[PDB]
């Protein structure tokens, strides 16, 4: 799981 | 929904990735502060929800060595302390 789809639940 | 103008730490932070503006929405700020992020790689490469960010300019804006994506209350309230709101 990517910093990318951590941050799109920001 | 919510017009904001970042106060200048913000604002470096945001030009540093590219930002062109004076006032952004809620939502814009928050993309752009995830691609300083990725842009800087703050983030760990195993668990990506960790942003080490104890030397840099994010790190300044927070008040803190790291934080998790996980810490909705604690990003939102830095980001909120950085700006002001247009009513």
């Amino acid at each position: 799981t990517s910093f990318a789809e951590y941050w799109x639940x920001x | 929904e919510t017009l904001v103008r970042p106060k200048p730490l913000l604002l470096k932070l945001l030009k540093s990735v590219g930002a062109q503006k004076d006032t952004y929405t809620m939502k814009e700020v928050l993309f752009y502060l995830g691609q300083y992020i990725m842009t800087k790689r703050l983030y760990d490469e195993k668990q990506q929800h960790i942003v080490y960010c104890s030397n840099d300019l994010l790190g300044d804006l927070f008040g803190a060595p790291s934080f998790s994506v996980k810490e909705h209350r604690k990003i939102y309230t830095m980001i909120y302390r950085n700006l002001v709101v247009v009513n």
